[PDB]
């Protein structure tokens, strides 16, 4: 098919090319430590008022969302601002977390764009806020039989609170005209009350616990993402790799060269990669593509016999899948090695070359002549006593054909707008 | 995909790479393989007094090289394997050279000239020397009557050419010029594909994978062509040089065949002087 | 294409107890988040949910029939087995095998089983009845909340044709699962404490019942009373 | 390789006592002598005031405070131990993480800031060379040793030097992007460079 | 254009090689047919004699 011809002559013809493709296509990536202080946030024993709000930052290090996930306690679980399947993923800047105790019919208006006394006076929530609502019934904690008094929220206020705003001062209001300057008389009340949490009390008038967490982002450099996973070393084979976002293809096997130890990758010859290292076990591991070459068939002539022998080029030989011979240019199969040598007939290569034994292929060591040596003698001459007169033929080209070829009848043929 | 629509290029550029890398091994045949036997030289060294072991293969060594071929090929210095491309070994091993070497040295001083016309005739050196001295327009009694003062001259010179090869001069550029304007070609070749040409990235699976699939050919194909550009660029080298080498290697097939064979008459072609052999 | 197969015996009588299989292929148990449930549904009321199995060793269980129901799992040869006592002839019903991938407040059950029928022998949520509408104009399906607040938890909608298992029509609250019409559509009334589920006209067929669940951690997994849609 | 280096045989000034404010000019190499212990630490900032956040670091006796927090310095910031006369106030404090110091004929310690990319890179090392009001012979490549990401603006930086109731040398120089030609040895030690616009010579080479 | 550039510049690198062999094979004629070549192996293997 290749030769374009039903008859092929004596010798070797290059037919198409080979590829190795890999399997299993691993990724490896560092220990995952320094986990976020989810713990004392949500697990913590001392909750703050209503008006009085915790705030605690948190950053760089890696948010394992599947505790909050897997949790069987929570009440309401609700992301306002981001898709909450993608939080395991996502990478922000920094985070927040609000914590504080509210009465169980409280917990609704907890949310952008919702009215009400925490809302307004307490606690506002931004319309563009990017983040999650938990919140859990706690009422074993903060209840106690004979009535907690200890939780504060305010309910006498002049204006609005402004989002992510904080009023800790607790100066009488000033309802009436007159100023009251810190006299508890008509018109001036204590702008803060107690709630009374008791353990007889219905479902809507139990604390609960609310922690809210908030997700920014800034132009600084991300520094919380989500935890990344990693599969196990395979060694010897043709394989994908990811090294700490670095891909490519090729053998992972050992070696012997030393890094230093701020350096990861090699890139000694041509920008190419060649040794990484492994970031789990500190490891050296070197890189080489598994394997790719040319297929030649070597055959005595169709009019001879169909018989034919397949050769593959640098090949370790190891990686094809009959006689097996492994030769310096790439091992060759249907060819039989002997011990004998002769004039080379087909050509192989690295002073290899077969031939038909006339009934299967043979491979040998090729031979330079006959050797002899001369009966050399400081008296002694050789003198012919007779002649032979020879003819022999030269054959030498000279010319070759005369083409011309035009450009507009081959580029554009006749046409007005081509030209 | 969109490779197979531009034609036959790449089956022309790999033919083109096929006949460079064929011819090589016919050059190497019609310079070397000028003899039909291995003649071998007799374990006797009495050649009136001329010195040829410097020159005479060693079997100290495990590839019975020659001292000088062996301070050649320590002087000569250096492609890798990545992928791409490949690189092929020559049909004839150094081995086999050096006995084909071995083999007309031992045939052009045990039976002069003789062997290069027909079967060798034995004759003592120092009548083919004489023989070589008539040649050259003067009479045998010169050289029968100053045997030693010739041969201690040519035993000098011998060492002398040990000594200036030794010397670590530039009289092998020739080959180190080849080798570094091949290696550099390839080098420049293997670079080529870090290359933008226009594109938004030179990484290919940054492009496919960035982009949309059906508004990506307007980036693949620009790189495409860039690429394509390069290679014809090199092959066009290579075969520049290709003709350069086989001119280089027929002279050197025609200086063997008349300097080493034969006494030649004209002027310059085996050297200064009056050649001898 | 991912298929549950369930399968049990038929007659059943108040002195025996019984046992279904719900055999799963095309994927795996082991696999994170990954669930299997039952949930029965009686012929003309309104489905509810039974028990559940997870990906790790934790069972869930319908608080008003905990005692009754146990589940068991078997990653060997890839299926599940739930077991019932106590028969009371108000049991028959339709029993269904579905599954779920996540946490609960958020995944709805994606894919479910062949009915299987069962005949014996011898917080809440509101959702309006039936609404008829003509084709053409928009109509939209109320499901409001007793206890709490709708906004606390998401909600998610389903249809059932007849003679078929429900599929998801919307999750999330705002999220269209791929291969649904682009008429559907919901949206949250959080003053009115319900949740409305709309259809963007009538151009096409839609003969199925339509039911709203939610997910808390007290009340796990519960269903709407259901509404019947059709065309006049 | 191009880079911001510092130029081959360029000034570099030399101070005694005194801690004047610098500009940052994208680049900065400290070089401090020898039997020097009164250098702590570095402020950097753009106006060291209370409008703008600043990058503080101090060395103390056992570890090293790293803190990128809002900060209100003195005029004279300095610090049986008489410390810590260097701020007021410091609250809104973002980046807080204490790290290992970088240290604990005495040795000659060479520095190299550059604010990149919204990261904060630190090139060090320690050799111990004698003369000490010189810049010494020789040859020395720095290795990182810790990035920041503080993603602040820098334009202005001073120097800390402790005080005990004491004059110290140090060395400090500007950087700026041209190309150098680096030889690495059998391992991946940086044995020698060359800078490509130095002399016709080294543009040859 | 450029496959029949390429197509030139093939075309262009052949007619060397040809105008080589036609130099080569002119010299031999004038060399070896119109006289007797002393050089050896130049007009055959052995003593040339025409
Ligand atoms: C030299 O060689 C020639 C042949 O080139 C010999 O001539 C032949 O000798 C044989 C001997 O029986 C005859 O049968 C042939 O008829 C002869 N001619 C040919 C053309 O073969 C010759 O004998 C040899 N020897 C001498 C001394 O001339
Ligand atoms: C809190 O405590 C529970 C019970 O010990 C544990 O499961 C959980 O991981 C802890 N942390 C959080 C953030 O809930
Ligand atoms: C990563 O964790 C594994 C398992 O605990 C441990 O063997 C390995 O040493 C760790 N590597 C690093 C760099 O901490
Ligand atoms: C085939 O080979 C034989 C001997 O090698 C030869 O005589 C014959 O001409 C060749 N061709 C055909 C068509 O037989
Ligand atoms: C082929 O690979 C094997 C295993 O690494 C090795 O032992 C053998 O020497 C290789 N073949 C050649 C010709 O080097
Ligand atoms: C060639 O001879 C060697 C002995 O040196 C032997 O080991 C080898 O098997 C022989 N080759 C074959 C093909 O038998
Ligand atoms: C060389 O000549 C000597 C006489 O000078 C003689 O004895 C010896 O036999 C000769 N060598 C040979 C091989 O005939
Ligand atoms: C030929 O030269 C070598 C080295 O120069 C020397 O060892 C040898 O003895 C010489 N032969 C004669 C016959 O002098
Ligand atoms: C030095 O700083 C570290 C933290 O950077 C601190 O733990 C230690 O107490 C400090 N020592 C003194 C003497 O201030
Ligand atoms: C952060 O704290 C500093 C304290 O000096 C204060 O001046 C500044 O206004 C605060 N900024 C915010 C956003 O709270
Ligand atoms: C830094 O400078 C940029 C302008 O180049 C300005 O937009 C920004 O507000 C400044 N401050 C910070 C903290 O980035
Ligand atoms: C690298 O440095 C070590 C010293 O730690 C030295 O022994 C070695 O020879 C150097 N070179 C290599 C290739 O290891």
């Amino acid at each position: 098919c290749t030769l374009k011809s039903f008859t092929v002559e004596k010798g070797i013809y290059q037919t198409s090319n080979f590829r190795v493709q890999p399997t299993e296509s691993i990724v490896r990536f560092p220990n995952i430590t320094n986990l976020c202080p989810f713990g004392e946030v949500f697990n913590a024993t001392r909750f703050a008022s209503v008006y009085a709000w915790n705030r605690k930052r948190i950053s760089n290090c890696v948010a394992d969302y599947s505790v909050l996930y897997n949790s069987a306690s929570f009440s309401t679980f609700k992301c306002y601002g981001v898709s909450p399947t993608k939080l395991n993923d996502l990478c922000f800047t920094n985070v927040y977390a609000d914590s504080f105790v509210i009465r169980g019919d409280e917990v609704r208006q907890i949310a952008p764009g919702q009215t009400g006394k925490i809302a307004d006076y307490n606690y506002k929530l931004p319309d563009d806020f990017t983040g999650c609502v938990i919140a859990w019934n706690s009422n074993n904690l903060d209840s106690k039989v004979g009535g907690n008094y200890n939780y504060l929220y305010r309910l006498f206020r002049k204006s609005n609170l402004k989002p992510f705003e904080r009023d800790i001062s607790t100066e009488i209001y000033q309802a009436g005209s007159t100023p009251c300057n810190g006299v508890e008389g008509f018109n001036c009340y204590f702008p803060l009350q107690s709630y009374g949490f008791q353990p007889t009390n219905g479902v809507g008038y139990q604390p609960y616990r609310v922690v809210v967490l908030s997700f920014e982002l800034l132009h600084a450099p991300a520094t919380v993402c989500g935890p990344k996973k990693s599969t196990n070393l395979v060694k010897n084979k043709c394989v994908n790799f990811n090294f700490n976002g670095l891909t490519g293809t090729g053998v992972l096997t050992e070696s012997n060269k030393k890094f230093l130890p701020f350096q990861q990758f090699g890139r000694d010859i041509a920008d190419t990669t060649d040794a990484v290292r492994d970031p789990q076990t500190l490891e050296i591991l070197d890189i080489t593509p598994c394997s790719f070459g040319g297929v030649s068939v070597i055959t005595p002539g169709t009019n001879t016999s169909n018989q034919v022998a397949v050769l593959y080029q640098g090949v370790n030989c190891t990686e094809v899948p009959s006689n097996v011979f492994q030769t310096r240019a790439g091992c060759l199969i249907g060819a039989e090695h002997v011990n004998n040598s002769y004039e080379c007939d087909i050509p192989i290569g690295a002073g290899i070359c077969a031939s038909y034994q006339t009934q299967s292929i043979i491979a040998y060591t090729m031979s330079l002549g006959a050797e002899n040596s001369v009966a050399y003698s400081n008296n002694s001459i050789a003198i012919p006593t007779n002649f032979t007169i020879s003819v022999t033929t030269e054959i030498l080209p000279v010319s070759m054909t005369k083409t011309s070829v035009d450009c507009t009848m081959y580029i554009c043929g006749d046409s007005t707008e081509c030209s | 995909n969109l490779l197979l629509q531009y034609g036959s290029f790449c089956t022309q550029l790999n033919r083109a790479l096929t006949g460079i890398a064929v011819e090589q091994d016919k050059n190497t045949q019609e310079v070397f393989a000028q003899v039909k036997q291995i003649y071998k030289t007799p374990p006797i060294k009495d050649f009136g007094g001329f010195n040829f072991s410097q020159i005479l293969p060693d079997p100290s060594k495990p590839s019975k090289r020659s001292f000088i071929e062996d301070l050649l090929f320590n002087k000569v210095t250096l492609a890798q394997k990545f992928n791409g491309l490949t690189v092929l070994p020559p049909l004839l091993t150094d081995e086999m050279i050096a006995q084909y070497t071995s083999a007309l040295l031992a045939g052009t001083i045990t039976s002069g000239w003789t062997f290069g016309a027909g079967a060798a005739l034995q004759i003592p050196f120092a009548m083919q020397m004489a023989y070589r001295f008539n040649g050259i327009g003067v009479t045998q009694n010169v050289l029968y009557e100053n045997q030693k003062l010739i041969a201690n001259q040519f035993n000098s010179a011998i060492g002398k050419i040990q000594d200036s090869l030794s010397s670590t001069a530039s009289a092998l550029g020739k080959l180190q010029d080849v080798v570094n304007q091949n290696a550099q070609a390839l080098n420049t070749l293997v670079k080529q594909l870090s290359s933008n040409f226009g594109a938004i990235s030179s990484v290919l699976n940054d492009i496919l994978s960035r982009l949309d699939p059906p508004e990506a050919e307007v980036q693949i194909d620009r790189l495409i062509t860039g690429r394509l550009q390069s290679l014809q660029t090199y092959v066009t080298q290579q075969l520049i040089r290709a003709a350069e080498i086989r001119a280089s290697a027929n002279l050197a097939a025609t200086k063997m065949s008349e300097c080493v064979l034969g006494q030649s008459k004209r002027v310059d072609f085996c050297g200064k002087g009056y050649h001898l052999m | 294409q991912v298929t549950l197969k369930e399968s049990g015996p038929t007659r059943v009588k108040p002195t025996q107890t019984l046992t279904l299989t719900c055999t799963f292929s095309g994927f795996s148990l082991s696999t994170t988040g990954v669930g299997v449930g039952w949930i029965r549904q009686p012929p003309g009321k309104a489905l509810e949910w039974l028990a559940l199995i997870y990906w790790n060793d934790d069972k869930r269980y319908s608080p008003s029939l905990k005692s009754r129901l146990t589940i068991t799992k078997d990653t060997s040869k890839n299926q599940v087995v739930l077991t019932m006592t106590n028969m009371d002839p108000v049991d028959t019903a339709t029993y269904y095998c579905a599954r779920i991938s996540g946490s609960g407040y958020f995944y709805p059950f994606d894919i479910w089983g062949q009915g299987t029928t069962v005949t014996v022998s011898s917080f809440m949520l509101t959702q309006p009845h039936s609404v008829s509408e003509s084709p053409g104009k928009t109509v939209t399906i109320s499901c409001t909340r007793s206890s709490g607040s709708i906004a606390s938890n998401y909600v998610q909608w389903y249809q059932q044709r007849p003679g078929s298992s429900p599929t998801t029509v919307i999750y999330e609250d705002n999220q269209r699962p791929s291969g649904v019409p682009d008429r559907f559509s919901g949206s949250i009334d959080s003053s009115s404490n319900s949740a409305s589920l709309t259809i963007s006209g009538l151009k096409a067929e839609d003969e199925a019942d339509y039911y709203c669940q939610s997910y808390d951690s007290s009340s796990l997994w519960v269903f709407g009373g259901g509404t019947k849609l059709t065309v006049l | 390789t191009q880079d911001l280096f510092l130029p081959f045989f360029s000034n570099v000034t030399w101070f005694h006592f005194d801690n004047p404010v610098l500009p940052f000019n994208d680049g900065v190499y400290f070089a401090s002598t020898e039997k020097s212990n009164i250098i702590r630490g570095w402020i950097f900032g753009t106006t060291l005031d209370s409008k703008t956040q600043s990058l503080l670091i101090v060395n103390n006796a056992t570890n090293v405070v790293i803190k990128v927090c809002e900060f209100q310095f003195c005029n004279d910031p300095f610090l049986m131990e008489s410390e810590f006369r260097v701020y007021s106030s410091a609250n809104n404090c973002t980046f807080e993480y204490v790290s290992q110091p970088f240290l604990m004929f005495k040795n000659l310690r060479e520095f190299v800031f550059k604010n990149i990319d919204g990261y904060f890179k630190i090139y060090s090392k320690h050799t111990p060379i004698n003369l000490v009001r010189d810049l010494p012979q020789g040859f020395s490549a720095l290795e990182p040793l810790v990035d920041l990401p503080i993603g602040i603006n820098i334009t202005r930086f001073q120097t800390l030097l402790a005080l005990h109731r004491g004059a110290a040398a140090y060395y400090v120089g500007y950087l700026q992007p041209r190309t150098f030609l680096l030889k690495y040895n059998e391992n991946g030690t940086i044995t020698d460079a060359v800078d490509c616009a130095l002399d016709p010579l080294s543009e040859t080479k």
